[PDB]
């Protein structure tokens, strides 16, 4: 008597007893249906798939502020990032030395960073020489370091002395390349490798007009001393006897270090150099440290190339584009939009509320260029995590961030209000 | 046995909740762990629809009903009693929704009859209802309000007051509210081959690209966009099909996550790409 | 531990099997009882795809592997030996495929050298090999062969003994065997972002429409419809994209539907509606 | 030291951890990985949603295949339905008469199973006009009985006399309708009641000018008095007193049978008739009965509409839509396109195939127009499932279908070669 108008306004409803339903909440929590709650609200809550340990500690946060100077936007008293003196640099200490993170950001650090000399220098023709090179070996130095274990092992394989030299170059080490050289008998390689680290057309050419000789019948000699003549060559992937052979056991990582070392074509930019490379091979698909130097490479395509990118590979961590972007932005290093670094600070400081980090979400809010959207995110944000805001975040993010004085009682306000009746 | 709408209150303090039992429970989730705290009982007929009113204007909930009439339950000391009731419509009463907190305290609702009434507060126990005949054709089933924006002297705003809407005519109308005191249809939107179930007006993260979305009896999902302010362009899009009826949609707030119930009692997460094309980020349950 | 492909026998008997231990088992299943029967072993490294002859050739099965080889295991009274191997590729083998059983016993393979063989079979032990030098620019993955198709005396026809194939490249090129021996690329189809994964060349129902599926690290799935009015006129249509790749994709026999493998260890199945949108049927597992 | 490969190769390979698989088979039988195989190949089967009962069993199949009259087609020896005495009627000795499915049959059996005068009497403008009447009574006094519950129960209810005579109408009970009256001392309706069954001008003026008048400062009539006048009219629902409020708490269907029985507004076509009904009334979504109309009533749209319903509705079971087309098809009944035919013959020889009742599905299989497409299918089909289509299916089935001598000792010597190795 009492179930046909269930059938009836079921019916008369289009609704099948397959109706089910869910709708996230102003906390960002959503509630499925489940029969788990004592009225069937499986109040799940969403995930903040934004994985990076420091994250979670005051200090981090509290720390990078005094990284920044705030000052209220032009259109409101809403504070924005006025001046923000961050690095890559910075992270590197909360980090652990052996995580694939540590070198993306180590690397970063060394593409982008900016090199600083010490001593102030009349000259700046030369100046805007040295930081070229300090670069230049920092890097150089680094992948020497990546592919140590992956060399200096492969090293213990040889019956071949003269293979055994060509390996200690392919690890910059000219010093011990050379020792074994004379030790061994194979002197006249001491010589050029003595010229190896310079620029002599003589060395060069010698090289080269030797190598076109030694196609023809004569072909008495290792595939080291050769591999070897190529690496005075100049160009020793372009070559008339080409080391593109070697991406068989070899690390791209450890060619790559080739041609930064003595791959130069002529006198220019490293980030045009490294980008030489990258066209001659192809680098590992999903690898952030790969990626890194396309952005590094592509000098002022750079903000292109990121959205080309971006569009293919989850290989960049949400906080990485941002604190990308922002190291960039903040310190001339490149060229990116308006639009895009709003983009991808939305991103993050959602990932930071998803997670209920408030004061690091909100801090990341600054950097909104858009003075609507700051203000429209701070108050809804403020308005509604107050009390968590409060009394033992650290006491005062919110003076800290320059908020407004009216928004922190209105909010306040509010809330005493409404936990007043709830009482 | 079955619920069917169940809406988390602003703070996320309470979480009241209406099945076809006709009972309206107000929960309680400190912690994570739920704490009924009433069960106000009331309407003829099962609850469809429940929202909370902004902590501005104290503590208040509204619940529609199959009963044709509408229930608003006010709060004072632990007092959950009702200030206002209004059955201003013949049919079932399918759905409820608050405007945007500063067009003051208004409450829309679309019944069956095919009608909108919107109960508008006034100084005290007093409320006006400016109604809406004949707005969808069959009746109405969703209602949504669009988030409030702002459009040289000592003045709160006039707002463009919209809300879309859709219902059993498979059109999903937008409305305005007209500068001398009546609605009007500002638009249609008709991409739906049936029953138009739920409509929802995503929130504008200060973002002027405003979005709403809506899912319908032949199970595709809709997410129809404005290129710009001011331009009476409606460009839908299709979200995806199911063989099943969705059921209802609603707007994740930062990220402008949908979430999709419908189908299977199956429920799905989606994402926009930074490709254009809408994605599923995961299943739940 | 992990298997890779698994195909039943013709006639619903046996149930091949291989994983990345470099083995391929023969299982089995009478009554729905899976029961081992052999366990060819012989790559250097995992085993890939496996393809089942067709019965009319007695009892032959094929297993490619990222050993470079490839290996056919004949059977006489359930002497489970080897009768031929080919190792014409110089990278690994990803996948294998038979040629329909009316254009003889010819089997196709695709390396990872961005190669293509082709052994035919001869009169006695014998395997000629027709080869496809830089089919692909990275290698091929998909190897799939086009339905066989018939075109007033005693022959039996000369078929267009087409079979498509994706790879590395993102192209999904189709094959041509031209009239003097040789085969030739007829088209390239460039739709995907990424790798394609797999490329399968639906059954045609009879109908003339025929058509052909394929997923890629894009996480895209097409179906490139083609009315061949004598053109190739290759127009793709999106199934799907998930936000994770697509491993494998499938057709079932009788009603075109499409067994979706990839994303989130789930699998799907998809049948193209009476509206021209691919539907998800429902979720495996 | 083997764990290396298997990660530079799953790597070399990108391959996710995340890898699955699956493949349908000849049988149509999927291999899904679960690890719940010997082997990990979880050969899950797919599932044949043809919910109904008789096709399991192997009289139906066997028996209506008498019903039909096979020949090799045009272009070779493969069987085609050549002549079927089909009739909706057949069908419903396998069913229960309280299901909606009987209705649904019932139903079609009679606005589509032809009429038959039982002697042989020629005028054609009779027995034309006989048949005519024949399906008027028979769909009628159908509909009687859907809304006999209905409304039989809905006159208990009634203090008012006149009111329960405006019922029995209802649900054209003529007879107990006058008696009512007459006992009620409200006769001069039992009078026109009397008419009401037939078309005289004289009375249906005599009404309508008489409603015109009611309109006139003369109130304190029975809404029902009138309502039946209304029925004297003509049309009712389109009136100058309309019936159309009636929507409001009676089925439909309860209305139809007036625009049926009293609505014959003009001497035409049935089909036509039922059609404008519709037109004033908005139909029961997901309804089976319903749309059955729809197709009854669009005549030589029918393909049209068909198309077009099966678009938004999943309430025609595909084994119905199949026998519709095919009883309409060899009947003359309606218009039906070969590619129409075809696409949905395919569609239930699949169902049947799911279900591995081949028997049926090589039947079905038959009722195609594409010679090339039947031989294609039927080769297939048979050559496959040899096994089941011998011995014990009845004996013969293969013979009974006329297929190929040939095909059945061809695919029958393919296996038993087959098995002969297995063992």
């Amino acid at each position: 008597d009492e179930i046909d108008n269930a059938k009836l306004i079921m019916k008369e409803r289009r609704f099948t007893a397959s109706y089910t339903f869910a709708k996230f909440s102003t906390g960002s929590m959503l509630l499925t249906k489940d029969i788990v709650g004592k009225s069937g609200v499986s109040i799940k809550r969403l995930p903040t798939e934004l994985q990076r340990k420091f994250l979670f500690d005051d200090v981090y946060l509290d720390k990078e502020i005094e990284k920044v100077t705030i000052e209220a936007r032009k259109s409101n008293p809403y504070p924005q990032i006025s001046e923000s003196s961050l690095l890559f640099k910075d992270a590197l200490d909360y980090m652990e030395k052996t995580s694939s993170d540590y070198n993306l950001w180590k690397l970063s650090s060394i593409l982008f960073d900016p090199v600083s000399y010490p001593y102030k220098t009349d000259n700046d023709q030369v100046k805007m020489a040295l930081l070229k090179k300090e670069r230049h070996c920092r890097l150089t130095s680094w992948i020497v370091s990546q592919i140590g274990p992956e060399i200096e092992e492969k090293i213990r394989n040889s019956s071949n002395e003269i293979e055994q030299i060509f390996l200690y170059l392919l690890l910059n080490d000219v010093v011990r390349a050379s020792k074994l050289a004379i030790e061994s008998k194979n002197g006249h390689l001491s010589v050029l490798i003595s010229y190896l680290g310079s620029n002599d057309p003589r060395i060069r050419d010698l090289a080269e007009l030797q190598l076109q000789k030694w196609s023809t019948g004569g072909c008495s000699i290792d595939k080291n001393i050769s591999k070897i003549y190529k690496l005075l060559s100049g160009s020793p992937f372009e070559g008339l006897f080409s080391l593109k052979e070697l991406e068989s056991e070899f690390s791209w990582l450890c060619l790559l270090n080739l041609t930064l070392c003595y791959g130069q074509i002529d006198e220019y930019s490293l980030e045009s150099l490294v980008q030489s490379h990258l066209d001659k091979f192809s680098l590992p698909y999903d690898d952030p440290i790969g990626v890194i130097f396309q952005l590094y490479a592509a000098n002022e395509n750079t903000e292109k190339l990121y959205k080309e990118v971006r569009q293919r590979t989850n290989a960049l961590d949400v906080q990485f584009c941002w604190y990308l972007i922002q190291t960039l932005r903040f310190n001339g290093t490149r060229v990116f939009s308006k639009e895009t670094s709003d983009e991808a600070t939305f991103a993050f400081a959602a990932q930071l509320e998803f997670a209920q980090l408030h004061g690091h979400s909100l801090f990341v809010s600054c950097f909104l260029n858009d003075d609507k959207a700051a203000e429209d995110t701070i108050k809804r944000l403020v308005m509604r995590e107050i009390t968590l805001l409060r009394a033992s975040t650290n006491d005062h993010i919110l003076n800290r961030l320059k908020i407004p004085s009216q928004l922190i009682f209105n909010a306040q306000a509010l809330k005493d209000r409404y936990e007043g009746n709830y009482l | 046995d079955m619920i069917h709408d169940a809406q988390m209150d602003y703070y996320g303090t309470r979480l009241a909740t209406c099945s076809s039992d006709r009972s309206v429970k107000i929960f309680d989730v400190r912690n994570g762990g739920q704490i009924l705290i009433a069960d106000l009982r009331g309407h003829e007929g099962p609850v469809w629809q429940v929202a909370w009113a902004h902590p501005m204007y104290g503590n208040i909930l509204a619940s529609c009903s199959y009963d044709r009439k509408v229930i608003i339950w006010r709060e004072e000391n632990g007092t959950w009693e009702k200030s206002h009731e209004h059955a201003g419509h013949d049919s079932s009463v399918n759905s409820v929704c608050w405007a945007p907190h500063d067009y003051g305290l208004i409450l829309a609702c679309g019944s069956s009859d095919g009608a909108i009434s919107l109960l508008t507060y006034t100084g005290e126990g007093q409320w006006e209802v400016k109604k809406i005949n004949n707005a969808h054709t069959i009746g109405c089933n969703a209602v949504s309000w669009a988030p409030a924006v702002v459009p040289p002297s000592g003045q709160k705003p006039n707002y463009i007051k919209r809300f879309a809407s859709g219902g059993c005519d498979n059109l999903i109308k937008l409305w305005k509210e007209e500068e001398d005191g009546q609605w009007k249809e500002e638009q249609k939107l008709e991409a739906h081959s049936d029953w138009v179930r739920d409509v929802a007006w995503a929130p504008s993260i200060g973002l002027p690209t405003s979005t709403i979305a809506s899912c319908s009896q032949d199970g595709r999902v809709f997410i129809w966009t404005c290129d710009d302010a001011s331009s009476n362009t409606w460009s839908p899009k299709l979200l995806h099909k199911f063989n099943d009826v969705v059921w209802h949609v609603s707007w994740s707030i930062t990220a402008n996550i949908l979430a999709v119930s419908g189908g299977d009692n199956k429920v799905t997460l989606w994402k926009e790409s930074v490709d254009g094309q809408w994605v599923c980020i995961s299943d739940v349950n």
